[PDB]
C-alpha cells in the first residue's frame, strides 16, 4: 500500500540531520519493503539523488526511535526549480515524557533484565514494545 | 532571545521566562505579582553574586543557549526581614536513590 | 495566572496554568494548589521542566534539543509520567 512510484524522473535532495541522533534513512521500495541506507552522524548533511514520488522516512540508527522530516513522518521528493535542491530537514519530535523515559531505560537495561525492574506490568510491556518501522507502516494503513 | 529561569528562595521555586534584554527589575516585578513583596524588599543573585536592578539578563550571563526550557538557570532570591536582609538560603532538592545492579 | 505544585518532601513549585494543563491528570485535579504525596522534589522539578520544554517546541520549525534525563532519576520519572499522562 505505502510504496514509491516508479517515475524515473530525477530529484536532487539534501538530507540534513539537525538532530543529536545518528540517523538511518529508510526508502520504501516498489513493493513497500523498507530498504535501509547509509547513516548520517549528528549535525552532518549529504546531497543525494532520488526520484519524484519516492517515499522516505527517518529513524535513530541504534534504537530505531521515530524522527520527523519537515515536521511530518513521510518525505516525498518533488520537482527541482532553478538548480536548487529540496531540503529534507531531519529533527527530533517532541516525545512524550513517558516515551522519552522509556528510551532512557532501554539504553541502560538489557531486554533480559526488564522483568527484574520494580514496576507495574503495564510498564514491562511498554518497555518490550520497541520502536519498529514495520509496526509504524501498518498504522498508516 | 528568550531565557528560562528558576527563581528560588527557601523551598519555593518559580518557573518563568524573559528576554536577554530584560532587566533584573522586571524579574522583581514578576516576583511581586506572585509572592506579594515589592522590588525594594527583594534581592536577586547569580550564585554569590548580587544582581543590580539596571543590569540586563544577558550581561549577567543568562543566555538563550545556557538558560534553556529543559535546563533552566537558577536565580537566587532573598527577602528583607522588615529592617535588614536575610542571608541567601535555597533548600536542596531530594536525593535520588542508588542505581540498581541492572543499571 | 499560576498554579502551585507541591512535592512529597514539601517543595512548592510555581508554574503557569496553561503549562500545567499539559498533564490531563492535573487538568482533572484542578478543574490553585495541588499536592503530590508520591513524587519527591528531584522528580517533580523535572516534570515542571518538561512542561516548559513541550510548550516551547511543540509545532516549532526550529531545531529541537534532547530532553535530558540522568540515569538516577529515570525509573522514578517514568512512573510519574505514566501517572500524569504526559
Ligand atoms: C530506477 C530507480 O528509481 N532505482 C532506485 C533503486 C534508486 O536509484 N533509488 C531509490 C531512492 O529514490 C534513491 C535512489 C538511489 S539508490 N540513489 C543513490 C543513493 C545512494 C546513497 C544515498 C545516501 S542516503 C544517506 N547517504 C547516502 C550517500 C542516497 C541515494
Amino acid at each position: 500500500v505505502l510504496r514509491s512510484v516508479n517515475s524515473r524522473e530525477p530529484s536532487q535532495v539534501i538530507f540534513c540531520n539537525r538532530s543529536p541522533r545518528v540517523v538511518l534513512p529508510v526508502w520504501l521500495n516498489f513493493d513497500g519493503e523498507p530498504q535501509p541506507y547509509p547513516t548520517l552522524p549528528p549535525g552532518t548533511g549529504r546531497r543525494i539523488h532520488s526520484y519524484r514520488g519516492h517515499l522516505w522516512l527517518f529513524r535513530d540508527a541504534g534504537t530505531h526511535d521515530g524522527l520527523l522530516v519537515n515536521q511530518t513522518e513521510l518525505f516525498v521528493p518533488s520537482l527541482n526549480v532553478d538548480g536548487q535542491p529540496i531540503f529534507a530537514n531531519i529533527t527530533l519530535p517532541v516525545y512524550t515524557l513517558k516515551e522519552r523515559c522509556l528510551q532512557v531505560v532501554r539504553s541502560l537495561v538489557k531486554p533480559e533484565n526488564y522483568r527484574r525492574l520494580d514496576i507495574v506490568r503495564s510498564l514491562y510491556e511498554d518497555l518490550e514494545d520497541h520502536p519498529n518501522v514495520q509496526k509504524d507502516l501498518e498504522r498508516l494503513t | 532571545m528568550d531565557v528560562f529561569l528558576m527563581i528560588r528562595r527557601h523551598k519555593t521555586t518559580i518557573f518563568t521566562d524573559a528576554k536577554e534584554s530584560s532587566t533584573v527589575f522586571e524579574l522583581k516585578r514578576i516576583v511581586e505579582g506572585i509572592l506579594k513583596r515589592p522590588p525594594d524588599e527583594q534581592r536577586l543573585y547569580k550564585d554569590d553574586q548580587l544582581l543590580d536592578d539596571g543590569k540586563t539578563l544577558g550581561e549577567c550571563g543568562f543566555t538563550s543557549q545556557t538558560a534553556r526550557p529543559q535546563a533552566p538557570a537558577t536565580v537566587g532570591l532573598a527577602f528583607r526581614a522588615d529592617d535588614t536582609f536575610e542571608a541567601l538560603c535555597i533548600e536542596p532538592f531530594s536525593s535520588p536513590p542508588e542505581l540498581p545492579d541492572v543499571m | 495566572m499560576y498554579v502551585k505544585l507541591i512535592s512529597s518532601d514539601g517543595h512548592e513549585f510555581i508554574v503557569k496554568r496553561e503549562h500545567a494543563l499539559t498533564s490531563g491528570t492535573i487538568k482533572a485535579m484542578l478543574s490553585n494548589e495541588v499536592n503530590f504525596r508520591e513524587i519527591p522534589s528531584h522528580v517533580l522539578s523535572k516534570v515542571c521542566m518538561y512542561f516548559t520544554y513541550k510548550v516551547r517546541y511543540t509545532n516549532s520549525s526550529t531545531e529541537i534539543p534532547e530532553f535530558p534525563i540522568a540515569p538516577e532519576i529515570a525509573l522514578e520519572l517514568l512512573m510519574a509520567a505514566n501517572f500524569l499522562d504526559c
